[PDB]
RNA sequence: ACCUCGAUGUCGGCUCGUCGCAUCCUGGGGCUGAAGAAGGUCCCAAGGGUUGGGCUGUUCGCCCAUUAAAGCGGCACGCGAGCUGGGUUCAGAACGUCGUGAGACAGUUCGGUCUCUAUCCGCCACGGGCGCAGGAGGCUUGAGGGGGGCUCUUCCUAGUACGAGAGGACCGGAAGGGACGCACCUCUGGUUUCCCAGCUGUCCCUCCAGGGGCAUAAGCUGGGUAGCCAUGUGCGGAAGGGAUAACCGCUGAAAGCAUCUAAGCGGGAAGCCCGCCCCAAGAUGAGGCCUCCCACGGCGUCAAGCCGGUAAGGACCCGGGAAGACGACCCGGUGGAUGGGCCGGGGGUGUAAGCGCCGCGAGGCGUUGAGCCGACCGGUCCCAAUCGUCCGAGGUCU
């Protein structure tokens, strides 16, 4: 399965033939070969990628030891992707033609403490008619005595996003091997600035 | 008198227990850069001044 | 968006002037019917001795929305009504003829005889 | 949830604008002025652009300080006085310091913003 | 990194600047291109600009037309790459952004709120005519 | 009638589901009074879905328009420490009926107070301690768990099979919809509490001009960046792999014939399990990998630890965040762009004040697309994270 290392900067739109593609540009290019991981001493296939240089002013952590192993240079975070080994070097977004469909996995925008409507798209209630303390409010949680207890994955008040979002099947518009760019179809999670990786979409 | 209530007065681990998570965290403090003052960080102690920003009191 | 309870404005001869939507044809539960489709409407209001009466049980198409298009071209378009054109199980037109602008989409669902009669699509 | 700009707030609007206004009027007044460290980060915003319309020479500056501050000979004393000690500065018009101690009934924290010099 | 805008702007190559300028509050004509059944047309659609919603290159408005006694309005991108020709007919006085009341209040009652903004009228009527003979010498 | 006479509040509706299968639709199969499609009948199977209204308290039912279908049942006729008082069988009042009555009705009508403080279990979320046989940084595997699974229409093959016409296919492939679900802001469309302007009345600065307060907790109105959302956008269900249910066969004997089974083999459903997405090593079974750090100063006479300064690292403090209720998570801390200021771009409002010209005038015209400015995108050390404090290993046994 192939793999990339991107970052969110935003969505606008191109034109295809004679319509208007809602795109996302994302800056995927200069990710460097770092550790790759053997079926033999690791246990599966896997490569190691960093994203975003940064000069050393906190990282005399032992993670400046794992760039000397490897002869790379000092990146933001770093992240794997499985099922994907390519060449000791340094993988860019031209091996993603005009035409690939991709699978992007970003962050969740962050939507702090959350109504159970807005969690899990309910009702709450009427806006009149009675009790008003019940517009926006879960509404029965369970029976009485049978089964007693209140089930679980039950939903209900609590946190909504921050988590591992991954879309599917998002197609690939033009390329840029001048600025190292990847542009697809649009709905890409995360904030325009964070954690997002891309890879080949599932299916045959 | 109402609406959700105790049912049986509750013991004394039990009490105590919860407060567990209460005791108070000793206020942090460094020294002062003339004084021999004992004093918070990123603040300006209650004799002296500075070197930027005044504060000097009086007898 | 056109939902039951929704007073459309009538387009063409076919003597009726305002009805209102009972259930839009396009799915089981489907909720809103933008121009382009097929509603079930019962003629609330109509001209005198016309070829349908008060009070009847029609099948007209929307030609209109008070709602914007965004036609797949990026562009979008709007009208500040709602306005259908009373049709049948052969789907041709009731009316002898249509007025008002009718919406391009018509033309792409086969209603060719209504975008034909067009005095200006769009 | 909200905080996705940017802002610090207490109070209703014009409790708040009105505040930010009497700070000036109570900064410009004297210089050195303690206040509560949120109430003071969010007044030296207000401050600098004040001050940096001074700086220019335009009576519609005036009456946009007038705007805010109602009283002439509290910000004639502005232009011709202050105004002047901070040319050929680009910005900065406002130090801002952190206190130490925290008022007795009120736990608050406190800190110092004197109009640098 | 520090060029997150640029770098929309870099995938900007389908910007035009054929088009001429012009503002809310005054009328004017496209043409267009519709898949027009068996083939195109240059669909010329001549109204008044009504709003404007700018963001650099996905920059729209919104043109409205009464045609045939129906209230329409129709909303267009800049740099659409379907405007073949395109130009205006009048300008007129603005006094505001918006006007969301040519809604409502279509009639002569706009024909005495737009007014000729002849300002612009010379300015256009300036290069348009008196700037050709700094191009036949 | 055993339970509750110190409340079992006796029908529905709102939300919230869960389970059952005797199945409503989709799927698989047999027989058919099955030409074909279509239908009937039954065998397997909960995976998903099962619309919106009219009528009255109603669930029940008839109806409207659709529809793949508009399934039945349990969960205290599910659900008032969630809502609903709507009625029901309080006190008021009237109609009918019984007694001469006082009242009464398993008859009727109108009106009629539902308890802020969650102790324990349960659940949705988030943290501190500890443990993970030394300590710390970062990156992963997947036992285990959870979520979604729906479905119509059209078309080519071909108006070919079939039938005498009408009608009219199986298998395969293509395209378009309905809802539901996850995310997003580019466009569409909402908000945006003082970002911009207009307006009234009044009171102020200072008389004119210009400006501020109050008329909300915005005075009202017109437009609205960022951000957050749906009506808007992108995507998803699937393909595929294996074993199965109903059913269909091959080989073949008991039983010189037959037989799908008794040894054995194949085909076979949206259903089972992998594949898809998400959590996840508290997986006391506590994993795997890369890297960085490294002894004992002295007590505890043998012990497990102790009274102190460290390493790699971390916390504290600060400036902060599309992160967030605290806490937690992440960026930055003078080698830095983290916040505020300032510059510029985007944008928003739409010709600022002043002056001059014109008009007896309210006003208009040129300076003018001027003036002002919250988030957006970048820049600039001007102010502020300056200075420093605290924690923390010295590696058990065959
Ligand atoms: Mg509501
Ligand atoms: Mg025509
Ligand atoms: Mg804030
Ligand atoms: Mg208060
Ligand atoms: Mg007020
Ligand atoms: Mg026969
Ligand atoms: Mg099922
Ligand atoms: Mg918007
Ligand atoms: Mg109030
Ligand atoms: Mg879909």
């Amino acid at each position: 399965m192939k793999g990339i290392l991107g970052v969110k900067v935003g969505m606008t739109r191109i034109f295809r033939d004679d319509r208007a593609v809602p795109v996302t540009v994302i800056l995927a290019g200069p990710c460097p070969v770092v550790q790759r991981r053997t079926p033999e001493k690791d246990g599966y296939t896997a490569v190691q990628l960093g994203f975003l240089p940064q000069n050393p002013k906190r990282v005399n952590r032992p993670l400046k030891g794992h760039f000397a192993k490897a002869g790379v240079e000092p990146v933001r975070i770093l992240r794997e992707i499985r099922d994907f080994n390519p060449e000791g070097d340094t993988v860019t977004v031209e091996i993603f033609k005009p035409g690939e469909r991709v699978d992007v996995t970003g962050t969740s925008k962050g939507r702090g403490f959350a109504g159970v409507m807005k969690r899990w798209n309910f009702a709450g209630g009427p806006d009149s008619h009675g009790a008003h303390k019940i517009h926006r409010h879960p509404g029965s949680i369970g029976n009485r005595k049978t089964p007693g207890r209140v089930y679980k994955g039950k939903k209900m008040a609590g946190h909504y996003g921050a988590e591992r979002v991954t879309v599917m099947n998002l197609e690939v518009v033009d390329v840029i091997p001048e600025e190292n760019l990847l542009l697809v179809k649009g709905a890409v999670p995360g904030p325009n600035g964070g954690l997002v990786i891309v890879r080949e979409t599932k299916k045959a | 008198a109402k609406h959700p209530v105790p049912k049986k007065k509750t013991s004394k681990a039990r009490r105590d227990a919860r407060r567990s998570h209460h005791a108070l965290t000793p206020p942090t403090l460094v020294p002062c850069p003339e004084c021999k003052a004992m004093k918070p960080p990123h603040t300006v102690c209650p004799e002296c001044g500075y070197y930027a920003g005044r504060k000097v009191l009086e007898v | 968006m056109i939902q039951p309870q929704t007073y459309l404005e009538v387009a063409d001869n076919t003597g009726a002037r305002k009805i209102m939507c009972i259930r839009v044809l396009k799915g089981s539960n489907a909720k809103y019917a933008t121009v382009g489709d097929v509603i079930v409407a019962s003629v609330k209001e109509a001209i005198p001795r016309g070829a349908v009466k008060e009070g009847d049980v029609v099948k007209a198409v929307v030609v209109r929305t008070k709602k914007e298009v965004k036609r797949p071209d990026g562009s979008a378009i709007r009208f500040d009504d709602n306005a259908a054109v009373i049709i049948n199980n052969q789907l041709e037109p009731r009316g002898t003829r249509v007025f008002g602008p009718v919406a391009r989409e018509l033309r792409e669902k086969g209603f060719m005889k209504i975008v034909s009669l067009a005095p200006e699509v769009l | 949830r909200h905080l996705k700009s940017g802002r610090k707030l207490n109070r209703h609007s014009s409790h708040r604008l009105a505040l930010y206004r009497n700070q000036a009027k109570s900064l410009l007044t004297h210089g050195r002025i303690t206040t509560t460290v949120p109430k003071a980060k969010e007044l030296r915003g207000f401050v600098d652009h004040l001050i940096h319309l001074a700086k220019r020479g335009d009576l519609h500056a005036r009456r946009l300080v007038l705007r805010d501050l109602q009283d002439v000979k509290l910000v004639r004393k502005l232009f011709d006085e202050i105004a002047p000690r901070y040319r050929d500065r680009q910005g900065g018009y406002t130090r801002v310091l952190k206190l130490a101690e925290r008022r007795r009934g009120d736990g608050a924290p406190l800190a110092l913003v004197e109009l640098v010099e | 990194m520090n060029r997150g805008a640029l770098i929309k702007l870099v995938e900007s190559r389908y910007v035009r600047t054929d088009l001429p300028e012009f503002r809310p509050g005054d009328t004017v004509r496209v043409s267009y291109k519709v898949k027009e059944g068996n083939r195109t047309r240059i669909q010329d659609f001549e109204g008044i600009v009504i709003r404007i919603r700018r963001n650099g290159f996905n920059t729209t408005f919104t043109v409205r037309k009464v045609s045939y006694g129906v209230g329409v309005e129709r909303i267009f991108p800049l740099h659409s790459p379907l405007i073949q020709k395109i130009d205006i007919v009048q300008r007129g006085r603005a006094r505001r952004a918006k006007l969301y009341f040519i809604r409502n209040l279509s009639d002569r009652e706009i024909r005495r709120k737009l007014r000729a903004d002849r300002k612009r009228i010379d300015k256009d009527r300036a290069a348009e005519r008196a700037a050709k003979e700094e191009v036949q010498k």
